[PDB]
RNA sequence: GUGGUGGAGAGGUA
DNA sequence: GTGGTGGAGTACCTCGTTGTGGTA
DNA sequence: TACCACAACGAGGTACCTCTCCACCAC
């Protein structure tokens, strides 16, 4: 409904979603965790898992 | 302080329930943390099983200094303590200050040692009427009863006084 | 006991405890040394800006971090069982806050590094 | 001491009986005033006192009556573990 | 159905007969009546046992059961309150549904 | 690491084709930000990784 | 030996981090029972966890050196009555 | 309380190992009473102090209570009424809850990480349950069938 | 925030496990006499 | 005469 | 900050009972 | 009308340890 002369495209949309999605899959997600680093090895070994 | 522990110490004897940890009023003291003029902030002091068992190291250790005085030590847990130990010091303070009372005089000075120690009964018309002595023979010996009273507990405490800052 | 006393076994371990400044609507709250009904040898401990001084081996509920409330005092101890060596400290402020004389410090060996780093890369 | 533990139905009346208000307000301990509403689900009218021995304004401070309820502080004071009953 | 019960030899009548009748019996012997099984009103949990907990930074933690009473609440009173202005039938009875 | 992407805004009288050309074309506002995995092969979150 | 307890049910929290008390689960409950002890098993159950009038004087017993452990009442219990009668369903006891 | 086992080979049947911390921390209340008894306690704040100091004079009264105090342990699948046994507890410096080699079948614990859980019974009535009842001694066959377990 | 430093010395209780699924807990840390010492006097330091 | 923990997710130990 | 609140995205066990509408 | 396929409810091990992370809107 809003006009072409009425809106500008950066106004016309709002990036809250993206970031938000973004946000909560990579801090929430099952497979998002804090990575072990005890042992190097332990890092190698859960980044090839 | 030394009449404050005393008392503290009785009380935390008689109401030994220890209370259930509280709900969602703390919840309200958590937004008087916000709030304002909420002056309510926790003192800090023991826990409640750690108070509680203070009390009774204080208790204890009241019953050993006051031990070289009998009389003493009851007249202290009549005043303070209560259940069975008010019960003690009762029957204690009867036989001393009414030691060849009879049954009825026995009940009767029961009675006012009991309305002295803020029990029932609570009026001398009561006393009266549940013994039936004249109201000026039992006003004669509450007034005595009083008096002696006093000043064995004032003993005691000036006794304690020294021991219990030596307990802090 | 060779092993032991050769440590051919002992580990580092390394925890954080963190702190921050909270403005309770009763009345904001700051990074004080003054602290009330606290002994003296704990503040000696203490640095002026209520900060353990870097590299002070501490024991069991040593207070570490100088917190006022009202007013009585939030300030932080190390937890029981926890014994060791403080070897950092870090310190950040929100913007439109003052930064403490710790903060100004550590930015000045800071600065002082990398203007080093870069001159000698130069020479 | 007791025994012989019971299995039945709500009365409405009985329920009546059980309850000691009839909460209207949905909402509850106010954020911003720290206190709960009257009707909501923590009123001091239907559940007990937040603090033992304590009346809404602060009236009786006194812990001598544990079971009286005040003129202005309308929820009756007593102790606060009541809240669970 | 006591009179029923034996009228019809078949199995599964008799079955069902013979619940109804337990079902009767057991209302009776136990006083209960069936009319409080539709509630008019309901209790409310105490709330030290929905408790709801506030945490360090202004962050409080409710309970469901919290929600469960607001939601409830909500719906009742917005049930009231239409209703004494005499609410189209049909949105009455829709919120009378919800609040089922 | 930021994002950002660039849009055109093509507006149209409805004449069945090329009808109020009004393009209205501008770089999008910073679309979120996306994590920027690490050389080692993680990333950081809130100063964990 | 003793600390904070959960408000709800007036027990032990879990955590080493919050000086909790383990939890002496329905198996271990079976594995008493299956020894003739009970007043243990009573102990452990009512006085030694929920029971907010019993921990306390059980407390000043012990520091007093006696060992009597009044019974008391679970407050759990309590609480499973109170959301059950809050279902609806009237409880209680013969008395 | 809980910690992870270590095999004591010089413990009697009857015996089990303990920690001094994790003693001290259990019987806490004994300590206290005991303190406040024979009066080197007089405030419990001073017994507190003791405790968290640590005395040689604390010792004296935690041996003295554990003395003759039976410990009740468990493991964690406990799977019959051997799972959980009593012991009388011994006081080693450590930080592991020493077993006696023969019970680990019964709780079926190999020493490879597993973790003991102990508790400690109060009323004279729950201890006598625990000696004459729930000792290690006391139950030597199984109660699935007469064959010795230990 | 602040940060503290543990030198975590090797007790009897800790979990010690090889490369071929052999776990273990350390059970005791006796002196260098006690462990069995070859001809030449050499000690071995860990008694699987 | 006063004493301070819900749920989810992931991983790990026996 | 203080009232006020409804669906596009998801469906990926494994028995073991138990009740039910269909056919012989 | 007594079998019977079909759908829904209801169970599916204990105990412990570590980490992060927590309703939206909206004059
Ligand atoms: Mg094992």
């Amino acid at each position: 409904m809003a006009e072409s002369e009425g809106l500008m495209p950066q106004d016309l949309i709002n990036a809250k979603p993206v970031a938000a999605a973004i946000k909560e899959f990579f801090g929430s997600s099952q497979l998002s965790q804090f990575m072990d680093q005890n042992n190097p090895l332990s890092e190698i070994t859960h980044k090839r898992r | 302080s030394t009449e404050q522990a005393l008392a503290v110490a009785y009380w935390m004897f008689e109401q030994q329930p220890g209370p259930r940890s509280s709900t969602a009023m703390v919840i309200d003291s958590l937004r008087e943390r916000f709030d304002r003029r909420f002056i309510e902030r926790l003192p800090s002091g023991l826990s409640p099983h750690e108070w509680q068992a203070q009390a009774v190291m204080t208790v204890r250790f009241a019953q050993r200094q006051l031990a070289a005085h009998p009389l003493e030590l009851a007249v202290v847990r009549a005043e303070f303590a209560r259940g069975r130990d008010f019960v003690l010091g009762l029957a204690a303070l009867r036989d001393w200050l009414k030691p060849a009372a009879g049954p009825i005089e026995q009940r009767a000075a029961l009675a006012l040692l009991m309305r002295m120690f803020r029990r029932p009964p609570s009026s001398i018309r009561e006393i009266e009427r549940l013994s039936g002595l004249s109201k000026s023979t039992l006003h004669r010996w509450d007034k005595e009863w009083r008096e002696r009273v006093a000043a064995l507990l004032r003993q005691a405490l000036l006794r304690l006084e020294e021991p219990m800052a030596q307990v802090g | 006991e060779r092993v032991v006393q050769e440590d051919r076994f002992t580990t580092i371990h390394i925890q954080e405890l963190t702190c921050v400044a909270r403005d309770t609507k009763l009345g904001p709250e700051e990074i004080t040394a003054d602290i009330p009904n606290v002994g003296e040898a704990a503040l000696n401990k203490l640095d002026e800006a209520g900060i353990v001084y870097v590299g002070a081996e501490v024991q069991a509920g040593d207070i570490l971090v100088g917190k006022v409330t009202p007013v009585k005092d939030t300030s932080l101890r190390v937890p029981t069982g926890t014994k060791g060596t403080v070897i950092d400290v870090q310190v950040f402020t929100r913007d439109g806050v003052e930064r403490d004389s710790r903060a100004l410090s550590i930015e000045k060996m800071q600065l002082d590094q990398i203007r080093k780093d870069l001159n000698e890369e130069f020479r | 001491e007791f025994d012989a533990i019971r299995i039945g139905l709500a009365s409405p009346e009985m329920i009546r009986s059980w309850s000691f208000g009839e909460v209207k307000k949905p909402e509850t301990i106010n954020y911003r005033t720290f206190k709960p509403e009257r009707d909501g689900l923590f009123c001091a009218k239907i559940f007990g006192p937040v603090k033992d021995y304590e009346c809404l304004c602060g009236k009786y401070k006194r812990l001598k009556h544990r079971g009286v309820i005040c003129e202005k502080c309308g929820v009756e004071v007593a102790l606060a573990k009541v809240r669970r009953e | 159905l006591r009179e029923e019960i034996p009228q019809t030899n078949s199995e599964t009548k008799i079955k069902k007969l013979s619940k109804r009748l337990k079902l009767m019996e057991a209302f009776q012997g136990s006083g209960n009546k069936p009319e409080w099984m539709v509630l008019t009103v309901l209790p409310v949990l105490p709330p030290d046992l929905r408790p709801l907990v506030p945490l360090d930074g202004g962050r409080f933690a409710t309970s469901d059961l919290n929600d469960l009473y607001r939601r409830v609440i909500n719906r009742n009173n917005r049930l009231k309150r239409l209703l004494d202005l005499a609410a189209p039938d049909i949105i009455v009875r829709n919120e009378k549904r919800m609040l089922q | 690491v930021p994002l950002r992407v660039k849009v055109r805004l093509i507006i149209f009288d409805r004449e069945s084709s090329n009808k109020a050309i009004k393009d209205i074309k501008e770089q999008e506002v910073y679309m979120g930000e996306i994590p920027l995995m690490t050389e080692n092969g993680t990333f950081i979150i809130n100063g964990t990784e | 030996s003793t600390g904070s307890y959960s408000l709800v049910t007036q027990q032990p929290l879990g955590g080493k981090a919050q000086f909790g008390g383990q939890r002496f689960g329905e198996m271990e409950v079976w594995a008493l029972e299956a020894y003739g002890a009970a007043y243990t098993l009573q102990e452990m159950l009512t006085v030694k966890s929920d029971d907010v009038n019993g921990r306390t004087k059980m407390y000043k017993n012990i520091v007093d050196g006696d060992h009597r452990m009044e019974a008391g009442m679970p407050e759990s219990f309590n609480v499973l009555i109170k959301e059950i009668r809050s279902l609806g369903i009237d409880i209680e006891l013969e008395t | 309380g809980r910690s992870v086992i270590t095999v004591g080979p010089t413990l009697r049947l009857h015996q089990c190992g303990l920690p001094k911390k994790m003693a001290l921390e259990l019987f806490k209340p004994f300590i206290f009473g005991k303190l406040e008894g024979r009066g080197m306690a007089t405030t419990i704040k001073a017994a507190k102090k003791m405790v968290e100091r640590e005395l040689p004079e604390v010792w004296d009264v935690l041996a003295e209570v554990i003395r003759e105090h039976p410990v009740l342990l468990n493991r964690a699948p406990t799977l019959h009424r051997l799972g959980i046994q009593a012991f009388e507890p011994v006081l080693i410096e450590g930080k592991a809850i020493q077993l006696h080699p023969l019970v680990c079948a019964a709780y079926n614990a190999d020493f490879d990480g597993d973790q003991m859980a102990v508790h400690v019974p109060l009323t004279l009535e729950a201890q006598l349950e625990a000696r004459a009842l729930m000792m290690s001694t006391n139950n030597i066959l199984s109660p699935a069938n007469g064959e010795p377990i230990i | 925030k602040v940060y503290l430093a543990i030198k975590r010395r090797i007790q009897p209780g800790d979990k010690m496990a090889g490369r071929h699924g052999n776990k273990g807990v350390v059970s005791v840390i006796m002196p260098v006499e006690d462990m069995p010492h070859d001809a030449n006097g050499t000690p071995v330091d860990i008694v699987l």
